[PDB]
């Protein structure tokens, strides 16, 4: 009947979600997994478990703290078909489904992107100090954090599905939808330009300064004087060197900082809406990086 | 050194392995896959640093969407194990830092054999479940998290019993342009792991939103929490307007 | 009867709003002392003179320049209650307590951190060259905007509280509150980092680089050479000293500048609104530098 | 150095005094208390320069709900008495500014105990109120004022009278804790000044203005003008979305 | 009749919309150049030629790329006013006259200063490089969007009046005048900060600095021991030269960059609100900088 | 050198000085004007790079409303020719740049000249128009047109010429005070430019939004097209919070 120390049970398997993680099928076993005291507790004479076992090991991927809504609303569904002979077989498909995309787009930057971030810098703040207190907040604070999320959102994904029409669409469970991506986009823009090495290294002319920019690094007072005015000079604005060496890489850096980043996160995009599998896009990159060093273009 | 460390230090590395996919209570972080594995060995100040130093780079590192990122658990063992044992624990981080860091060729596709190696484990997870033996599939499980802490195991156990320098492997590596290429394309997977979550939310209301976060992440002015304080700033301040705003 | 050449001697009086300053009661004195001719000129034969006295020296502390409103809607009461015997001796007090908080929140950020600073910004221009215009042009804008506003907002007050009840939630009266709160907030902030030093000075560690880093100065080139490529090698990037000196405030510093003022400011927020007096908190700020400084922190 | 010119300083000295908490016509700001100490002593071109350096520091120094703010009148006097009085116009103002700042140990102290000296002159007002004499309440106040201006008259009149340095205060202060820990406290107690008016004005709809107000304020690149400028620009924004957007 | 491969040629020749420019009256022989074969086609025998010419020769002003839809309008309504008796000869000027303002205002900021300074950056990215592909991209992007512009503009003015009613407060084409002011205010005011140069060079001040804030360039090591000690405490912030020379440009640079700029634009703003010829102020800011220059102001 | 490349420069510099007015195919633009007279001229790679350097300052270069840019087509092909036949192809670029620039005192009132010496052509247009002889205009405009090119197509030809410097003008320039002072006034001009298009465009509105550009405009860190990115983004939310904010 579906017991609170059962709920208890789901809840800390859920913890297992991932590890039985597949190209093929992600996250199907470790789904699995998290839903095996629920058929111990409710089924019986083995004619049903395997069925469970059909439909409990389908294609189920998101993230992997914001899942126990799911896990909730499996649980209130099944505790309810038994129980009146409702039976569906597809409802019990519909709503993991139906909640797979959404719950990811709001799961995956918020924690992501948002929170681990910012946890790590406040951790490695004190850590990089070699205060021991950053990386004990980081880790209890986290596990705070991820325990009660997944609690919360499985106690009220528990209710029945007549509330899950309603807590869908807000009101508020959709704003927060809304405000997450708002703030995902911004930060991910941010890791996007900062966090992705591009640079190049080609060189495209060789100049020499006309007799009006160099420091003339051959007359110079000798001794305590020379250093002043050169740098002096450095101050003013002279440039350091005879030939003003140019790269490819300050052209592109006068438009906009790491336009390469974009660009190759632009064809990265376009290339996974063609529906091919990112393991054939790593390894792309790879090659493309190793063909790009061996030409010198990188 | 001694033999509770090194049991110590491959259980530990263990639990890393099995964090590094399980990702929930993120002992694979370099904060604390390099703390714990400095306190039991010894000299713990001079490892906490290292910690900090490799999470600051290790930030944007999620597995996203079947897009693996580059060294999530192995850099944060290799890299302070390399460090305890050579000495320097303060002089040595950026040599551990220079290590950790280009892994990625014996760290991206060590885990990505270990996720494709598992489908034959959900195959026979399948082939126990149509007899209905719920209790195989409960063993099965378990069996695949220790297959992926096995990965992880292993070469902390084999960095011990090897030089401590460990920047030799067999082979000098192939002639200086296989080092440096895997290294270049290491900097570059994660964007394909933005470009699935990217391409996961995209609407025409929130790409200004990315426009203004792509520019205002320019020159060495504005910190990773400053940029996340703005974005969430301006989030707030469009949802309050547009709750007013609608109607 | 309340003639024009009382409300301008009220006006001027009100510039002294100030002056009799306590912590017991605020601005009660000088209000008692703005309102003087107002008592002279309406009472008689020294029955109610200390009634009025007694009902002019409760506590009244808010803005001296956005203060002339209330007293306008004093006289504004008092005109009418004498002459129609419609004394209240509690509507007079109520209406003084109703605009006390908005009234302040909307003018000491507009004026002390809004109009000060860029007055003073834009006469400390001219004055840092010399020229006397600068703080000409401060002292003469900055006096016709404070005595153009009393008196304008003063008649405004005069009006009677008919026109109160539509002039206290606009409409435009209320927008004014919403967008000076927006600029208070913005200026209280950019002031919070820029101009509160909480400059922390322990050391963290001492590590010397590896060979890779200082420019190694053993080997230069003597004599207009060195010079270069040391000024060269220091374009690049490598270290000046040998020894990588870090403190707790480039730490800090790594997550947002200006933590620690920020954290303070939220700490004092926390005391104040426990209903500790600011002298005992400002006592506290000057113990816990001086001990901070003792030790070493600061 | 003449008769004329010390009644005209101690007297324009007594007037930024009175300003100090009058705060109405600004005598005490140093833009106007440096110039008018500077016009009558000979050298004004040499003041002017000290009024705006001061000027400068002194923005953001309000007195808000009972929280004093770090010599707001004090400074723009005595910094100037003695960069005139010692010479070097133009190169004693980094002279005169290191000792402007440092006097809060002798500026908010002077100040508060005369703001609560202040006590009995209402309870004397009140006294006298019971009668009906308002005729002393008038009186009671100019007082008040009078005694205000006396705690910057003084310090004036005294300075002229003393060697023209005043660094060292009789007693060479405690051994370089007591003097530098006043200084470092005394560029923290503005945070109070500001955690009232914070506290004041506070909304879950103003508070993402704050941590823009805040991120924005980084390195060197926008003035404090600029700031003010965007904030404005963010207002108006802001309330011309509210205004069509209601409804 | 209005034949299709007239309006082609009617559009080709609008690309001559300039060319006989006039201050006196701007862009009026341009027009009539562009509607030479429509008059021809569909008047005869002179009598009402002389009268187009007069009706074509007025003062006509705009953006020279969006001026189709005006090319349209007039097709449209004079291919029907001359079949049908429908002469108005107003209200084809009337409609001329009301389309001035609006389209220079949302043709002139996106065209001169939102597109053409992204392709030319865009196109001097690789020509700055030595590529001929970026001035080819230029040419050949700019070109194409220009006719594209040029003639979808021109067909959708070839419909009716009827239409334009709704085609000229949206819906959508109002909407995009917003945009395009608020991007045009944005970028204008950029450009207006960064490239105008009103440099002054006085000198306010020559102080000597206090024995705590320069180098000391008379006691340091003698040989590249020298160079770091001076290289240290030029990071740490010691000032270079014994004299602190202060320009009237640092202290007006203190309050907002560019600060002459914006009030010289907002000079010439209101001189042109006074009617004032724009020849006449181009002269004036040339020997308002001649006279500054010998006088040193500049 | 030989006379194919004169009669090429010469026709295509004839082609810019109609474009400059015309302002359609954008021959005049030095990102153009550089690039063909460098490929015929033998040198192709050593003048894509100063049309490239040239294009950087010819941005916001816009004739508005009677209001004419300094050197819109004169210095590109100016600069280009003195490039060219002084040898140094990269070398000589900032020297080339150093007088494309200060050519604004022969090249705005050379165009100026022009454009008022079109009135007598549109007044014969008209004379011509009230006999009806509508053959007559479609001559007349492009006498006008090519009267416009006459201003580039005679300065390139006689540049071929004379000395490959012209640096000297046959009076070496009045004594160092109108050669600079024309500089400094040809950095002004563009501020007219601007005024009328602001004027054009001016509501209370987008007023905040001039601010809020004029303040992020600062120092060294955002670029042109930065910018350009982050006014369409603002431009972007404000049009999405109007649209569902009206009602
Ligand atoms: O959220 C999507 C989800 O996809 C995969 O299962 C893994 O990469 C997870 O780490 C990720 O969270
Ligand atoms: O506005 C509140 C008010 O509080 C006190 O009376 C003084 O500090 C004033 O300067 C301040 O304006
Ligand atoms: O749009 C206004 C228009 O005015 C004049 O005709 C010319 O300067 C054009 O280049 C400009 O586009």
């Amino acid at each position: 009947e579906l017991s609170k120390r059962d709920r208890l049970r789901v809840a800390w398997r859920s913890t297992f979600i991932q590890g039985s993680w597949n190209y093929e099928r992600m996250q199907n076993g470790g789904w699995a997994f998290s839903m095996i005291p629920a058929i111990k507790k409710l089924y019986k004479t083995k004619e049903d478990r395997s069925s469970a076992l059909k439909r409990h090991l389908e294609f189920f991927n998101t993230h992997p703290y914001i899942a126990s809504p799911i896990l909730g609303v499996t649980l209130a569904l099944e505790e309810e078909r038994a129980n009146g002979a409702e039976v569906d077989d597809v409802a019990i498909q519909g709503v993991k489904v139906g909640m797979m995309g959404p719950l990811a787009g709001v799961g995956d930057p918020v924690f992501w992107f948002t929170i681990r971030p910012m946890l790590g810098a406040l951790g490695a703040s004190l850590a990089l100090s070699g205060n021991i207190l950053g990386p004990i907040l980081f880790f209890v604070a986290w596990n705070v954090i991820r325990w009660g999320f997944m609690w919360y959102t499985q106690e009220f994904g528990y209710k029945a599905g007549s509330k899950i029409t309603d807590d869908l669409s807000g009101g508020l469970l959709q704003d927060i939808t809304k405000g997450a991506s708002i703030l995902g986009m911004f930060v991910l823009a941010a890791l996007v330009q900062r966090w992705v090495n591009i640079q190049f290294a080609p060189i495209i002319s060789k100049v020499k300064l006309d007799e009006g920019a160099y420091i003339d690094w051959s007359h110079l007072p000798q001794g305590a004087q020379g250093i002043k005015t050169a740098l002096q000079q450095q101050q003013a604005g002279l440039a350091l060197s005879e030939i003003k060496v140019t790269t490819l890489q300050n052209n592109l850096d006068n438009l906009i900082p790491g336009l390469a980043a974009v660009a190759l996160t632009f064809l990265c995009m376009w290339l996974l809406k063609k529906k091919i599998s990112p393991i054939i896009i790593i390894l792309g990159l790879f090659v493309v990086g190793i063909v790009g060093h061996l030409i010198g273009l990188l | 050194m001694s033999v509770i460390s090194i049991i110590l230090v491959v259980l530990i590395a263990f639990l890393a392995g099995i964090e590094g996919i399980l990702d929930e209570f993120q002992f694979h972080q370099p904060l604390i896959a390099c703390t714990l594995i400095g306190l039991v060995t010894g000299n713990l100040t001079a490892c906490i640093i290292l910690g900090g130093t490799l999470q600051m780079i290790a930030l944007g590192w999620a597995n996203i969407g079947a897009a693996v990122a580059p060294d999530a658990a192995l850099a944060s063992v290799a890299s302070a194990i390399i460090l305890v044992l050579g000495g320097q624990g303060v002089a040595g981080i950026p040599s551990a830092i220079a290590i950790a860091i280009p892994l990625a060729v014996a760290g991206l596709f060590l885990t990505m054999i270990v996720r494709t190696l598992a489908v034959p484990i959900v195959h026979l997870m399948d082939r126990a479940a149509e007899k209905g033996n719920i209790r195989s599939v409960e063993w099965l499980h378990i069996s695949a998290i220790c297959m992926q802490g096995i990965r992880i195991a292993i070469p902390a156990a084999a960095l011990l019993f090897i030089p401590a320098d460990s920047v030799q492997s067999f082979l000098e590596a192939m002639p200086a342009w296989l080092t440096d290429g895997m290294a270049i394309g290491g900097g570059m997977v994660v964007a394909v792991g933005y470009a699935l979550v990217i391409n996961m939310m995209a609407t025409k209301e929130v790409w200004p939103f990315f426009v203004i976060g792509f520019v205002v992440a320019a020159i060495s002015q504005l910190t990773l929490i400053a940029i996340g304080a703005l974005g969430v700033a301006l989030a707030l301040i469009y949802l309050n307007l547009s709750k007013m705003g609608g109607g």
